[PDB]
């Protein structure tokens, strides 16, 4: 009884919680020119073909 | 150093992808698949000689539209950013006596100019734009060489939506017969039309549109250089 | 490559890297301001044919022998949209510095 | 008709060392305001070599809109 | 017939027109947008009722010229139908703004809001590539200008990174244009496809990927997004509905349009695998970084960027079973998502600010305002037979031929994540409320329940409103039936 | 000649691009903008089109470059960086 399954699940979940936290301050930033450095990287993706 | 050389490589890599992508003719002939019938048809069709006033204004004539729809939006998206209810000039700093009284002398001389330049879009180039454009220059002489130099607001921005409307209802009473039509020199509605081809009775209905449409953008930017040079 | 081509995409590439690596925020539309300068004037240089040329006379000179009539209905819209989108965004660049303290885009925190 | 123009060119090119160089503000704006003037009587001296009769249409309204540009960039130093 | 030709003209006249009564007093501004907008769904009915009559579109010339050398407004049976939806909400957004924005100089928004509505009847009726990017620029001045329109800092900055990112964008768009016009030398879209087959593979491709980006940028899906969850959580409220419900679709068809205007080049199968791998990639981080969201104007904000993500999923897949049906989400999430900022919008508006300590405690103390955003919230998963559900289960569905099971994987995950930031929304407030202040509101009490009743009714019978997706499919499924319609 | 004058003036607008952005003083920049402006209208002038060179004379010469500068008037002037105790932090 001392490995339930009650506790993995919130593990899991407070795991994509804090990925949820995480991809908010990475992506989506004040910075405008991350912005302008994220639309050169799809272009250069479309350079690529 | 690490993000100026790394936007060097990104943007060379770009230069090149757009300049191996540049590779459909060395500036040769072969081009116009649909453009041969805007330069043949255009003596006959519309009246106007000239080449650009007759393809923006008739043939695609849904693209000036949206151009003084454009401009429009941009005045009164300035005028609704910047409002106060004081609107006072900087500190007004004269500076100089050969610059007021050389602006004051040399603003009919850019207002008569700037009319001839929208009156002619037959032999001349351009269109209503560079006249209108200069026609606000002219307005910004006035205004970078006086103390104060407000025109009334209430009176000035009922012109502008008055020459906007000018354009549309000559697409709205054009619209007493098909989409465009002309309305003035394929039928005798108000006046005349197809005297001979040059100069001669102003061609066909391009120059009244032009004349509205440059007081449109005449008003235009004189507008915005005024609500941007107010401070509280 | 003809000169143009290669002048016309290079104002697009300096006004392309003028809104990446530089901080300040009227240096960014400056950078905008270019990069429109340079898109309308590769879309002029797409139709020029080498060779016969008056776009407007169509009386002295014989039809048929005019450059590119499409292009330059393309662009007589396409350069004042840089000019009202450049006028749209200054009053914004105003407002930055009038509402908050500074203009340096590691600065703006809201 | 021919040497002209590429003695224009030696001219604007030679200009351009007042605005790569030169430490001051306002020496960069003695550097444009000149700069207009030589190409306005370059765009004068290519209505010769084309032959148009409307190519003079552009090179006075150049001639208006240099002379705005340096009052209002010589407005701001004073105020 | 070219009488149905006033989808755009008639918001153009009204719009020029309000600049001359703006001086005349300040009595008839405001309601002089209700009643031009009323004429903007009548002149939509006529054509919707038009359209819908035969099978045959109604090709409103720009005068007496025959496409290709001239301007077509291919009014479709798309068309028709998103006029039609763009006018019933520009209606239900003018008897909404007549007491929720007058803080500011309504003096010159009611301009900056038909504009707008000018360049969504332009957009969703272009024919020509030129006045689609000319429409497409109205629309994102009208932007740049309406979002900045609170001046106070924080919406300040909001426009900025915006205007600077659409911009770039458009420039790119028209470098596009200038090579797609490079190869061929047309414009008109029924000249173009026809063409577009031998032009070249190697100057097509450079082309149609920067087309397909620059008209991305101003619609939203994963690098240039991130303006619009700060659009909308920094706006006038009335506005955020018709850039949540218009803007994004009007984007996301005349990509959609595009894309399937040269399917038969090479290098456009790797096209359509980046635009499903970009919608993938931002049906996940949109309606996830709502998950630990403050600001509910924000959680409601990354939720409608989610929606219109698994709309560019099916609209760029294949040809049919789910572009047909990517019109189904387009037409129904722009109903649910009137909903959603009409409630945050009366929140803000009444109480005061859009956070949660003052969103909180809405079941007893708001009237059946909060069961609009209860109904709305519950058709975003989709749970019951509502509307979004048989729209997500058309597009899941649709995500099944090509694409499979890793383009579904995260688009059906993120509805998972969806599952979480709405009801721990709904909880706190209908079973935390401890607060029983009444504070009338009955202005809205029944015009946002006959439009909740308007969700209710299709989530019953969407076998009335599937069957004209069917026939409005037939303007983005094929080229020849389009072509030959025109010429 | 023909072409050499072209070559000429295709590197003058680009050697006043690049220096358009180096530079930290906005009123040079504005400068920068100008010769910008002057060296695309020569360009459109020279690619046969009067139309946009006059169009875009009347726009970028003192509409673009002269409403930038109008609009650093209330604004900073210098990029602003900057010795110092608590500086670059």
């Amino acid at each position: 009884l001392k490995m339930s399954f009650d506790r993995l699940y919130h593990d899991i979940w407070k795991a994509i919680e804090e990925l949820a936290d995480l991809a908010r301050s990475y992506v989506y930033n004040g910075n405008i020119q991350a912005y302008a450095w994220y639309l050169a990287i799809i272009l250069l993706i479309l350079v690529a073909m | 150093m690490l993000k100026r050389v790394l936007a060097i490589l990104t943007i060379l890599v770009i230069g090149y992808w757009l300049a191996q992508g540049l590779a459909d003719v060395p500036f040769g002939q072969d081009k116009m698949v649909v453009g041969k019938y805007y330069l043949e048809h255009v003596k006959e069709e519309t009246g106007a000689v000239n080449a650009v006033t007759a393809v923006v204004v008739n043939y695609r004539g849904l693209d000036t539209l949206g151009e003084v729809t454009v401009l429009f939006i941009a005045s009164t998206g300035v005028a609704a950013l910047l409002w106060k209810k004081k609107r006072e000039r900087t500190a007004k700093t004269e500076g100089s006596v050969v610059l007021t009284t050389g602006a004051r002398l040399l603003f009919p001389f850019i207002a008569l100019f700037g009319m001839y330049i929208f009156i002619h879009g037959h032999l001349t180039p351009g269109g209503g734009f560079p006249g209108g454009a200069t026609i606000a220059t002219a307005f910004l002489l006035m205004y970078l060489a006086f103390t104060i130099y407000e025109i009334p607001h209430r009176g000035f921005e009922v012109t502008e939506g008055l020459a906007g409307m000018g354009y549309v209802i000559t697409g709205l009473i054009g619209l007493a017969i098909g989409g465009y039509f002309l309305f003035d020199w394929i039928w005798q509605t108000w006046g005349w039309g197809h005297e001979n081809i040059g100069r001669l009775f102003s061609g066909g209905f391009i120059p009244i549109i032009y004349t509205l449409i440059g007081i449109k953008v005449g008003t235009e930017l004189s507008g915005i250089v005024d609500n941007m040079l107010k401070e509280e | 490559i003809s000169s143009y081509y290669f002048g016309a995409i290079s104002l697009i590439l300096i006004g392309l890297y003028a809104v990446l690596v530089k901080k300040n925020l009227l240096k960014i539309l400056i950078g905008l301001s270019i990069m429109e300068t340079g898109v309308n004037l590769l879309l002029i240089s797409i139709g020029y044919v080498s060779g016969k040329s008056a776009p407007i006379l169509s009386e002295g000179v014989t039809a048929s022998n005019a450059v590119d009539p499409i292009p330059q209905a393309l662009v007589l819209t396409a350069i004042v949209i840089g000019v009202a989108t450049t006028a749209m965004a200054l009053s914004v660049a105003i407002l930055l510095y009038e509402k908050y303290g500074t203009l340096n885009i590691e600065e703006i925190r809201r | 008709v021919n040497i002209y123009l590429l003695l224009i060119g030696v001219a604007t090119l030679l200009s351009m060392y007042r605005v790569f160089r030169g430490p001051t503000t306002v020496d960069r704006l003695v550097a444009v305001d000149i700069m207009t003037t030589i190409t306005v009587g370059l765009m004068v001296l290519f209505a010769l070599y084309y032959r148009r009769i409307i190519f003079l249409d552009v090179a006075l309204v150049y001639a208006i809109l240099s002379f705005a540009g340096v009052i209002a960039f010589a407005r701001y130093l004073e105020g | 017939s070219q009488v149905a030709a006033l989808l755009i003209a008639l918001p153009l006249i009204s719009a020029f027109f309000v600049p001359v009564l703006k001086q005349i007093g300040k009595s008839l501004i405001k309601p002089f947008l209700v009643i031009i907008t009323l004429l903007q769904t009548l002149i939509a009915s006529w054509a919707f009722v038009q359209v819908y009559s035969t099978g045959k579109p109604i090709i409103i010339y720009a005068g007496g010229w025959k496409p290709p050398i001239g301007i077509n407004l291919y009014i479709g049976h798309f068309a028709a139908l998103f006029i039609l939806v763009i006018a019933v909400v520009s209606f239900l957004m003018a008897l909404f703004n007549f007491k929720a924005v007058t803080v500011e100089p309504i003096d010159k928004y009611a301009m900056l809001f038909l504009l707008l509505l000018l360049g969504a009847t332009g957009m969703i009726a272009t024919g020509d590539i030129f006045n689609l990017f000319v429409f497409m620029e109205i629309t994102a001045i009208s932007a740049y200008a309406l979002t900045a329109y609170n001046k106070t800092g924080e919406a300040a900055e909001a426009s900025m990174k915006y205007i600077v990112l659409g911009g770039i964008g458009s420039s790119f768009f028209l470098v596009g244009v200038a090579l797609i016009y490079g190869a061929t030398g047309t414009l008109n879209m029924a000249h173009l496809a026809m063409l577009a087959n031998d032009i070249n593979p190697t100057v097509v491709q450079v082309g149609l990927a920067l087309i397909i980006f620059g008209l991305a940028v101003e619609a939203e899906l994963f690098p240039l997004n991130a303006w619009a969850p700060d659009a909308y959580q920094a706006a006038p409220h009335p506005i955020t509905v018709m850039f949540s419900a218009f803007v994004v679709k009007a984007g996301l068809y005349a990509m959609a349009r595009i894309l399937y205007l040269f399917k038969d080049v090479s290098g456009w199968s790797s096209l359509t695998k980046l635009l499903i791998a970009m919608a993938t990639l931002t049906v996940v981080f949109a309606e996830l970084s709502a998950l630990r969201q403050k600001n509910v104007k924000r959680m409601i904000a990354y939720s409608s960027i989610g929606q219109v993500g698994l709309i560019a999923l099916a609209l760029s897949l294949g040809t049919q079973e789910g572009v047909s049906a990517g019109v189904f989400h387009m037409l129904n999430h722009a109903i649910v998502k009137t909903m959603m900022f009409m409630a945050i919008g009366y929140v803000g508006i009444t109480l005061g600010g859009t956070m949660i300590e003052n969103f909180e405690g809405l079941g007893k103390r708001m009237p059946l305002t909060s069961l609009s955003l209860t109904i709305g919230g519950i058709a975003t998963v989709g749970v019951p037979l509502f509307n979004v559900f048989w729209s997500k289960l058309r597009i899941i569905l649709a995500a099944a031929h090509e694409g499979n099971l890793w383009p579904v994987a995260l688009v059906l995950f993120a509805s998972v994540v969806e599952a979480v930031y709405y009801f721990r929304l709904i909880h706190t407030m209908w079973f935390k409320g401890k607060s029983g202040e009444r504070i009338p509101e009955g202005a809205i009490a029944i015009v946002l329940l006959l439009l909740a009743m308007l969700i209710i009714v299709i989530g019953v019978y969407p076998t009335p409103f599937w069957n004209l997706v069917t026939k409005a499919g037939s303007d983005i499924v094929e080229v020849s039936k389009y072509v030959a319609n025109v010429l | 000649c023909i072409v050499c004058i072209e070559y000429i003036i295709v590197a003058l607008m680009i050697i006043s691009a690049i220096l358009a952005v180096e530079w930290r003083d906005l009123l040079a920049s504005t400068v920068g903008m100008a010769a910008v402006s002057l060296f695309a209208s020569i360009l459109f002038f020279f690619l046969q089109a009067p139309d946009v060179a006059m169009t875009e004379a009347a726009i970028g010469a003192a509409l673009s470059a002269a409403v930038f500068i109008f609009a650093i008037k209330r604004t900073y002037r210098y990029e602003t960086e900057e010795l110092g105790w608590w500086v670059r932090w």
